[PDB]
């Protein structure tokens, strides 16, 4: 039946998703994921989307600013509308799927609200695509692969040559901090290949 | 994070094996979440960060895959050019472009309400540092546009039967990361993923570049030159957050370096010690590698040869001998508090004054900081996430390798001294240290181990949970936060993939109203500190049958 949703769970609770179509299938990781770790999503989402405040209070202003500054809302959201209905069936069942756990756990509070939500002072709302992807975005791509200090680099550079002379100061930058050392342990041998770019460590943008 | 992958030349009992250990700190409920899906072209089992979509870790029964950040440059910054007349706007390629901005509002619980604006150029999002009248600061990401890309990418790519289509997906992900591929026949891969700018000539990755136009990206630089390799000679594949490969240049932070001193080369001895490795021989490099002193190899030779000649009385040179007896692999005592050497707080102590007296020295204040972290610094929680060789400690290396380094000491970081000299004198300032707090018999000191914690609160430092719902573990390991090994064709079973991971404290985080915490809150906990591990099932077969419940619901779209 391409309606029907099978969740199967092991010994340790894993659960395993058994469905037809697309939006079916992530419905059911979606359903799951908000029995297994709703309160964990709800402050997940809050984390990636700057909204803690709301709910914790001033201690968390500037992390909610901060938060807000490092991504374009709109841009994400372009992002999901340009997807096809597969690609967009996963990220609209997901949150579907959250749904229907979030509707039953409102619906009966007094057994299924995760303790949590009581003690914190605040109830679960319902999910969208564009929240699940910013749990991908806010602790993947911001937590793993937004690195650079390019400014204070800059910044050591110039002390450098201050304390040193120009050329001795550059000589020492690159002592520091190097673009490449050739003596790096490498997941890949040198005897399979080796990557064929230079790049410029004399800073001739200036 | 780390990572082993193992080929069929290296494989005993198996055609492949593949290790993982991601290291994302620590947190309760656990940071990954353990999930199977099946149908719509998916027959995938595994756990994944948050429950994102796709499993970064896991295997569909034909390939296998995983993951450690790459750490690659994929960010560099534009200084863009502003003007008191035009505010709001910035010169590029010789016009006044209106930058983006947008209105946000930060309610507070039980405070009153904050707004604020957001800018962005046609670089990036503008910085709320650095400003000046004249000056603002666009972060450019080589991955910008692509965010939602590389989460379909990671999703897809669990449908892959080979090399082909794996990469195919791998291309797709745009993010600075490595991937890593297994299968069934025993071949093994890896590519260091994402998307990398194309810069002009002469643009120097590590410091800024004007935002007005003529420094601009040319574009991004095709896959073929992500760095690959399929079946390597060497028959493994082995990643510790180190360099992909030969002249492959790293992030551009000032304390990241790819050098001779990688923790790295720890995994690979151990690979390379025996021609062929077993599953269980492969899961047990977990918990070596969690042990192991990271500094004793790297500065144990300069210790030694520093204390060649002294008298047997020296204490500097019974520090020393005590290092060379040891193993570097540290071991909890019978008290569940100290290690049962005291290696670690030696180097700790000796490393940290020889950095004092060489980096910190030739450095100005107060970049100088930036150099002085011997690498073992911590709370009484322990560390937040792996341990590595300090950024000090990697320059270091550089310079008491001598000529063996090809890296030009510009600068004598030891000043006109004898490296002997320097390398004696942090020893006589690791004795004074040390034989105060433990006394002067070596033989008895009980030095505090490192512990563990899984926080309540996420690594942004927000509760994702109530305090005390924090667990404590006495023995802090330098491994994943999460582990999984899938073995391919194993010769002592009989289906063609056996797979095993741990997902700490529980795959659970409920608690209902009452407080009555979920039969798998903590099932996961004592498994985690034993170096254990539970079967990862995949087969209708193998599910059915370690089944503990089962549900199923009717819906329409
Ligand atoms: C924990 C982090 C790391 O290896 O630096 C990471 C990021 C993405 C995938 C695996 C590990
Ligand atoms: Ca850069």
């Amino acid at each position: 039946s391409s309606s029907e949703i099978k969740i199967v769970r092991d010994e340790y609770g894993m659960p395993h998703i058994y469905a037809n179509d697309t939006w079916h299938l992530f419905y059911g990781y979606g359903y799951v994921v908000a029995q297994d770790r709703l309160f964990q999503m709800e402050m997940a989402r809050r984390s990636t989307q700057g909204t803690v405040a709301e709910v914790l209070g001033k201690d968390f202003v500037k992390f909610d600013k901060d938060i807000r500054r490092n991504y374009w809302p709109d841009a994400i959201r372009a992002q999901i509308a340009a997807l096809s209905p597969e690609d967009m069936s996963i990220l609209q069942g997901y949150a579907d799927g959250m749904n229907a756990w979030i509707d039953k756990v409102n619906t009966n509070p007094e057994t299924l609200l995760p303790k949590q939500f009581n003690t914190f002072g605040f109830t679960p709302k319902r999910w969208e695509p564009f929240d699940v992807a910013m749990i991908f975005v806010g602790t993947m791509a911001n937590r793993f692969s937004d690195s650079t200090s390019e400014i204070d680099n800059l910044a050591l550079l110039t002390a450098l040559k201050d304390k040193y002379g120009v050329s001795q100061g550059m000589a020492v930058f690159n002592q520091l901090k190097w673009l490449v050392n050739p003596s790096a342990p490498t997941t890949i041998a040198v005897q399979e290949s080796n990557y064929p770019l230079k790049f410029n460590q004399q800073n001739s943008q200036t | 994070s780390n990572m082993w992958v193992i080929g069929k030349s290296k494989a005993q009992d198996a055609k492949a094996i593949m290790v993982n250990g991601p290291q994302f700190g620590w947190y309760a409920p656990a940071y990954t979440y353990g999930i199977g899906l099946h149908g719509a072209g998916y027959d995938v089992t595994g756990n994944t960060p948050f429950a994102y979509p796709g499993l970064v870790f896991g295997h569909n029964g034909v390939i296998s895959w995983g993951s450690t950040a790459g750490f690659g440059d994929d960010v560099d910054i534009f200084a863009e050019r502003l003007s008191a007349e035009k505010p709001g706007y910035y010169l590029h390629n010789g016009k006044w472009v209106k930058m983006l901005s947008r209105e946000e509002t930060i309610t507070v619980k039980n405070g009153q309400a904050e707004t604020f604006t957001v800018w962005r150029t046609v670089h990036g999002n503008i910085l709320q540092t650095d400003q000046t009248t004249q000056t603002a600061y666009a972060k450019s990401r080589a991955w910008d546009g692509k965010e939602v890309a590389s989460l379909l990418a990671w999703t897809h790519q669990m449908k892959a039967k080979n090399w082909q289509e794996w990469t195919q997906q791998a291309a797709k992900q745009a993010l600075t990361i490595n991937w890593y591929y297994a299968d069934v026949n025993g071949n093994i891969g890896y590519v260091h993923t994402g998307a990398y700018p194309d810069r002009q000539s002469g643009h120097d990755p590590r410091l800024p570049v004007p935002g007005t136009g003529k420094w601009d990206w040319k574009g991004l630089l095709p896959f073929e030159m992500n760095p690959k390799v399929y079946n390597p000679q060497s028959g493994y594949i082995a990643n510790w957050n180190n360099s992909p490969q030969k002249d492959y240049p790293a992030s551009d932070l000032f304390a990241f370096l790819w050098g001779g001193a990688d923790r790295v080369t720890e995994i690979d001895r151990l690979l390379e010690q025996k021609p062929r490795l077993t599953a269980d021989q492969a899961w047990d490099v977990i918990r070596q590698t969690s042990r192991q002193d990271l500094n004793l190899r790297l500065f144990l030779p300069t210790l030694q040869a520093a204390t060649s000649g002294l008298t047997q009385s020296d204490p500097r040179r019974q520090l020393v001998e005590t290092l060379t007896r040891w193993d570097g692999i540290n071991l909890l005592n019978d008290d569940g508090k100290t290690w049962q050497q005291p290696g670690s707080a030696i180097l700790n102590v000796w490393l940290t004054s020889m950095l004092k007296r060489t980096v910190v020295a030739a450095v100005p204040m107060p970049f100088d900081k930036w150099y002085s972290a011997s690498g073992y610094e911590t709370t009484q929680d322990g560390p937040t996430g792996s341990l590595n060789i300090s950024v000090g400690a990697k320059i270091l290396y550089e310079a008491v390798q001598g000529d063996k380094s090809p890296i030009p000491q510009a600068v004598d970081l030891f000043a006109g001294k004898p490296q002997q000299e320097v390398v004696l004198a942090a020893l006589e300032d690791t004795w004074e240290t040390l034989s105060k707090r433990y006394g002067n018999n070596v033989s008895n000191w009980k030095t505090p181990a490192m512990a563990l914690t899984f926080r309540a609160n996420n690594f942004f430092g927000v509760p994702q949970a109530a305090a005390e719902e924090t667990r404590h573990q006495a023995e802090y390991q330098n491994r994943g936060t999460e582990n999984d090994m899938i073995v391919f064709s194993p010769t002592t079973s009989d289906r063609p993939v056996l797979a095993w991971d741990v997902v700490a404290p529980g795959q659970s985080g409920f608690i209902a109203p009452d407080g009555t915490v979920d039969k798998h809150y903590e099932d996961q906990l004592k498994m985690y500190e034993n170096f254990g591990r539970k079967s990862l099932w995949l087969t209708k077969q193998d599910v059915e049958a370690h089944k503990e419940s089962q549900e199923v619901l009717h819906v329409q779209r």
